[PDB]
RNA sequence: UAAAGUUGCUGCAGUUAAAAAGCUCGUAGUUGGAUCUUCUCGGCCGAAGCGUUUACUUUGAAAAAA
C-alpha cells in the first residue's frame, strides 16, 4: 500500500521537475510534506504552490521554477545527531557549497544548517539539491 | 501579431484561407497539435482554428525577417505539391531552395557539393520532409513547419497548422508566408494587394498543365 | 561563479533554456537559439529590435519546442491573447 | 504538455474525468424529484437508485434498478434537484 | 488492490465537498432517525438502511442531517445487531459455501473460497475483537457457525 | 440579554441587546427572539474607516439564527446605516496539550474545541447565506498563508459587498488572510 | 586487512551471465494514510525547578591508568 507519503511527493515533484513540468500535482498533502516544501521554497528552489483543500485529505499543486537537481526522502527516518550530521552531508550532498539536508528536530522542520544553528539534532526526512 | 490591429486577419485572408481548404486539417490528431484545432466535424475531420495558424503565420514570419542574410533561410520541400511554392517563395523573398530530393548530409557533411549551412529550416511537411528535420538536430537549425493535424512536431519549433494534404492549401500558405515576410521587411505593400496572386505558387499535375494548354 | 575576493573565475556562464530553466551543453547541437523580430506597433514593420528564445535539444527532442515557443511569445506580447 | 495549470481546469476536462481523479471529488450522480399525473407531493430519487421505489398513490414505479443510472418510468417527470 | 483477489478496480462513492444537509432536504433530524428506527424493526443493516432512505427519501447522507453515523444511531437508541453486519455477512457466506461444499466434495475451487472467507472473517473478529466489539473469546468454528446468523 | 463571560455588557453590546429587545417588542420575529439571546459584540474596521459588527452567539442558539440571519442582518443594518453585521457563533478553542501542563484537565479535548475546527466552524458560520463551495490555500514565497474561499455563484448577486468585511472580520478573530471569489462549476 | 560496490547498512545483484519459491492463504517478524495553536500561596513589592508517558534530540553528573 501506500506509506511515507513524504516519499511519494518528493518522488513525484523529482519526476515532474526531470520531465520539465511548469506544475506537479501532490496527493496527499501532510504537515510534513507542506513544512518541507516550505523549506524547499524559503531556499528559492520550488517557488509558490497552493493546497487545495478536500474535504479527506489536501492536493498541492506546486509551481516548479526549473532549479532542482534531485530532491529525495531518507528511509528510515534514522535520528541524526549534531556530530553525525557531516557525515550525511558528505554523503548525500553533491557539494558543501549547495544542497540541503531536511531534518524534523523538536525545533521544527528545518535544514541542516538550520539545526547545526539552533544546535539541535532530530531524525532526518531528506535532501534536496 | 501582438493583438496589433494592423497585423490583425483580415476578411480577405479568411476568404482565401476557406477556399483553399486551410482549415480543413486530417482524420487524425496529433496530441501536440491539439491546441490549433478547434472542433471536429460529424465525418471526423478536425478544424483548424484560423486565427491559430494566423498567429503562427506571423510568428514564423517576425522568425524569418529576424534574419539579416536571406540566403541564410533554407526552404525545402520533397513533395511535388510545395516544389513551386518554395521555388516562387526563394523568388519573393531571398531565401534558397531545396526542391525534390533532399541528400542526406546537406547540413553535416562539410565536404559534400552541395555542402550548405542555413541559418533557419522552413519545410512544408515534417512527415516528408523528416530528412532536414533529423539533421537540424546536428548544426543548432531552428525549424519552420507547415504541419497538419496529424503531423508529428519533433525538431518543429514553430508549427504552422494548415492543411498540407492539397496543392492550394500549401500554395497559399506559402504566399501568404512570402506576403508576411517582405510586409514586415519593409517592401511591398500592407495596406493594399500583394502583386502576386496566390494562384502562381500552386502546384499543377500534367493533366491540369495539359487541360490548360 | 564568484570566489571569498568576489571575481569572477569561471570560463564563462552558460546558456539556459527559455522553456525549462536548464543549462545548455556546449556540445548539445540540437539546441536552438530563435530570434523573433520585434515589430513597430502601428506600421507593422522589422525595427531593429527581436526577442531571443534558447531551447535546448531535449526539449525539441520531444516536440514541446513548439510548445514551448509559442508560450515564450504570447508571455512576451509577440502572440495575441487567443 | 510541459505547461498545463492544474490549479485552474477546464470545465469539460473536469467533468470529462473520473469522479475520484478530479481535483476535487464530486459524484456523477444527482437527486431528481419525480412527478405522476395523478398524485400531488413530489417524491426525491436518486439518480443511481438501487431499489424499485414505488408510488404509494400510482400503481405504476417510479424507476427500475440498473447497473448504473436508475431507469425512469414514462409518465412520471423528472426535475433534477440542485 | 482486493485482499485476496488480483483486481485493483477504481469503483466506489464520491462524497461532495459541502456537507450541509440538501435544500431539497426538508425532513429535520428527528424525523430522519424515527425512520431510521422504524427501518431497523423492519430488520434492514445499516447500509440497507441508507440505502433506503437515499433512493427513496432523498436524503443524500443522514451524518450530515443527524450529525451522526446510522450504526451509531442504532447503537444509541439499542436495537444495534449482536455482532456488526460486514462480520456477520461474512460468516453468512462461509456457512453457505460450507453448505455447499458438504455435498459437492470434488469442489477444490470451493475449497480455496472458503479458506478466504475463512481468512477475511478471522482479520475482521480480531479487528473488532481488539475495539472490544466483541467478546474476547468471540471464536469463529466450523461448527458452530451456522447459529451464528 | 447580552451575557458576556465578565456579565458586565459595554455600550455597543447594550446598544445591540436594545435593538434586538426593540425587534422583538414590535415586528414580525417576535416569536423566534423571545428564546433567543446573544452573548458579546464588538466593532472592528474590516478596511480603511469602514466598520463592521460581529454578534457573538451561544452554539445551541446559532442554529436558531441562522433560519431567521437574513432578516436580522437587515433589520440591523436598517439600524446602524451601512455597518454590515455578521453573526458568529462564540466558540472557546482548548489549548494543545504540551509536555507541559497542569493537572487541570483530566478528559481528552474534543475534536471541535480545536483551532483547526473552530476557525473552520468559524468561516462556515460567518456567512449563512453563502455556503463555500471549496478552498485553497496559497503560500508565497516569504512562507505567509493565503486563503482563498470558493462561494456558490448563484448566491452572489447579494454578498458581492459583504466580501473584504469577512476579510476583516476574519483577519480579527483569526488572524489569516482570506479573499473570497465565486467560481463557475458548483 | 584494504583493494572487495567479488557479502553490498552506507552499497551489489536475481529476463537471457549464478539467481523470483509452481500458486495462494496465513501467524510471529517488518512496515503502516489525513487529521488536534508555585496550590500549608510564595523570602527591599515576597521561590514553581515534569503538579499524563516513552523513543528521539540537547545538556549535566558519574565514568582507571596505559
Amino acid at each position: 500500500v501506500r506509506m511515507n507519503v513524504l516519499a511519494d511527493a518528493l518522488k513525484s515533484i523529482n519526476n515532474a521537475e526531470k520531465r520539465g513540468k511548469r506544475q506537479v500535482l501532490i496527493r496527499p498533502c501532510s504537515k510534513v510534506i507542506v513544512r518541507f516544501l516550505t523549506v524547499m521554497m524559503k531556499h528559492g528552489y520550488i517557488g509558490e504552490f497552493e493546497i487545495i483543500d478536500d474535504h479527506r485529505a489536501g492536493k498541492i499543486v506546486v509551481n516548479l521554477t526549473g532549479r532542482l537537481n534531485k530532491c529525495g526522502v531518507i528511509s528510515p527516518r534514522f535520528d541524526v545527531q549534531l556530530k553525525d550530521l557531516e557525515k550525511w552531508q558528505n554523503n548525500l550532498l553533491p557539494s558543501r557549497q549547495f544542497g540541503f539536508i531536511v531534518l524534523t528536530t523538536s525545533a521544527g522542520i528545518m535544514d541542516h544548517e538550520e539545526a547545526r544553528r539552533k544546535h539541535t539534532g532530530g531524525k532526518i526526512l531528506g535532501f534536496f539539491f | 501579431s501582438g493583438a496589433l490591429d494592423v497585423l490583425q486577419m483580415k476578411e480577405e485572408d479568411v476568404l482565401k484561407f476557406l477556399a483553399a481548404g486551410t482549415h480543413l486539417g486530417g482524420t487524425n490528431l496529433d496530441f501536440q497539435m491539439e491546441q490549433y484545432i478547434y472542433k471536429r466535424k460529424s465525418d471526423g475531420i478536425y478544424i483548424i482554428n484560423l486565427k491559430r495558424t494566423w498567429e503562427k503565420l506571423l510568428l514564423a514570419a517576425r522568425a524569418i525577417v529576424a534574419i539579416e542574410n536571406p540566403a541564410d533561410v533554407s526552404v525545402i520541400s520533397s513533395r511535388n505539391t510545395g516544389q513551386r511554392a518554395v521555388l516562387k517563395f526563394a523568388a519573393a523573398t531571398g531565401a534558397t531552395p531545396i526542391a525534390g530530393r533532399f541528400t542526406p548530409g546537406t547540413f553535416t557533411n562539410q565536404i559534400q557539393a552541395a555542402f550548405r549551412e542555413p541559418r533557419l529550416l522552413v519545410v512544408t511537411d515534417p512527415r516528408a520532409d523528416h530528412q532536414p528535420l533529423t539533421e537540424a538536430s546536428y548544426v543548432n537549425l531552428p525549424t519552420i513547419a507547415l504541419c497538419n493535424t496529424d503531423s508529428p512536431l519533433r525538431y518543429v519549433d514553430i508549427a504552422i497548422p494548415c492543411n498540407n494534404k492539397g496543392a492550394h492549401s500549401v500554395g497559399l500558405m506559402w504566399w501568404m508566408l512570402a506576403r508576411e515576410v517582405l510586409r514586415m521587411r519593409g517592401t511591398i505593400s500592407r495596406e493594399h494587394p500583394w502583386e502576386v496572386m496566390p494562384d502562381l505558387y500552386f502546384y499543377r499535375d500534367p493533366e491540369e498543365i495539359e487541360k490548360e494548354e | 561563479m564568484q570566489n571569498d575576493a568576489g571575481e569572477f573565475v569561471d570560463l564563462y556562464v552558460p546558456r539556459k533554456c527559455s522553456a525549462s530553466n536548464r543549462i545548455i551543453g556546449a556540445k548539445d547541437h540540437a539546441s536552438i537559439q530563435m530570434n523573433v523580430a520585434e515589430v513597430d506597433k502601428v506600421t507593422g514593420r522589422f525595427n531593429g529590435q527581436f526577442k531571443t528564445y534558447a531551447i535546448c535539444g531535449a526539449i525539441r527532442r520531444m516536440g514541446e519546442s513548439d510548445d514551448s515557443i509559442l508560450r515564450l511569445a504570447k508571455a512576451d506580447g509577440i502572440v495575441s491573447k487567443n | 504538455p510541459l505547461a498545463k495549470d492544474l490549479l485552474h481546469p477546464s470545465p469539460e476536462e473536469e467533468k470529462r474525468k473520473h469522479k475520484k481523479k478530479r481535483l476535487v471529488q464530486s459524484p456523477n450522480s444527482y437527486f431528481m424529484d419525480v412527478k405522476c399525473p395523478g398524485c400531488y407531493k413530489i417524491t426525491t430519487v436518486f439518480s443511481h437508485a438501487q431499489t424499485v421505489v414505488l408510488c404509494v398513490g400510482c400503481s405504476t414505479v417510479l424507476c427500475q434498478p440498473t447497473g448504473g443510472k436508475a431507469r425512469l418510468t414514462e409518465g412520471c417527470s423528472f426535475r433534477r434537484k440542485q | 488492490g482486493r485482499m485476496h483477489a488480483p483486481g485493483k478496480g477504481l469503483s466506489q462513492s464520491a462524497l461532495p465537498y459541502r456537507r450541509s444537509v440538501p435544500t431539497w432536504l426538508k425532513l429535520t433530524s428527528d424525523d430522519v432517525k424515527e425512520q431510521i428506527y422504524k427501518l431497523a424493526k423492519k430488520g434492514l443493516t445499516p447500509s440497507q438502511i441508507g440505502v433506503i432512505l437515499r433512493d427513496s427519501h432523498g436524503v443524500a447522507q443522514v451524518r450530515f442531517v443527524t450529525g451522526n453515523k446510522i450504526l451509531r444511531i442504532l447503537k444509541s437508541k439499542g436495537l444495534a445487531p449482536d455482532l456488526p453486519e460486514d462480520l456477520y455477512h461474512l460468516i453468512k457466506k462461509a456457512v453457505a459455501v460450507r453448505k455447499h461444499l458438504e455435498r459437492n466434495r470434488k469442489d477444490k475451487d470451493a475449497k480455496f473460497r472458503l479458506i478466504l472467507i475463512e481468512s477475511r472473517i478471522h482479520r475482521l473478529a480480531r479487528y473488532y475483537k481488539t475495539k472490544r466489539v466483541l467478546p474476547p473469546n468471540w471464536k469463529y468454528e466450523s461448527s458452530t457457525a451456522s447459529a451464528l446468523v | 440579554i447580552v451575557k458576556p463571560n465578565g456579565e458586565k455588557p459595554d455600550e455597543f453590546e447594550s446598544g445591540i441587546s436594545q435593538a434586538l429587545l426593540e425587534l422583538e417588542m414590535n415586528s414580525d420575529l417576535k416569536a423566534q427572539l423571545r428564546e433567543l439571546n446573544i452573548t458579546a459584540a464588538k466593532e472592528i474596521e474590516v478596511g480603511g474607516g469602514r466598520k463592521a459588527i460581529i454578534i457573538f452567539v451561544p452554539v445551541p442558539q446559532l442554529k436558531s439564527f441562522q433560519k431567521i440571519q437574513v432578516r436580522l442582518v437587515r433589520e440591523l443594518e436598517k439600524k446602524f446605516s451601512g455597518k454590515h453585521v455578521v453573526f458568529i457563533a462564540q466558540r472557546r478553542i482548548l489549548p494543545k496539550p504540551t509536555r507541559k501542563s497542569r493537572t487541570k484537565n483530566k478528559q481528552k479535548r474534543p475534536r471541535s474545541r480545536t483551532l483547526t475546527a473552530v476557525h473552520d466552524a468559524i468561516l462556515e458560520d460567518l456567512v449563512f447565506p453563502s455556503e463555500i463551495v471549496g478552498k485553497r490555500i496559497r503560500v508565497k514565497l516569504d512562507g505567509s498563508r493565503l486563503i482563498k474561499v470558493h462561494l456558490d455563484k448563484a448566491q452572489q448577486n447579494n454578498v458581492e459587498h459583504k466580501v473584504e468585511t469577512f476579510s476583516g472580520v476574519y483577519k480579527k478573530l483569526t488572524g489569516k488572510d482570506v479573499n473570497f471569489e465565486f467560481p463557475e462549476f458548483q
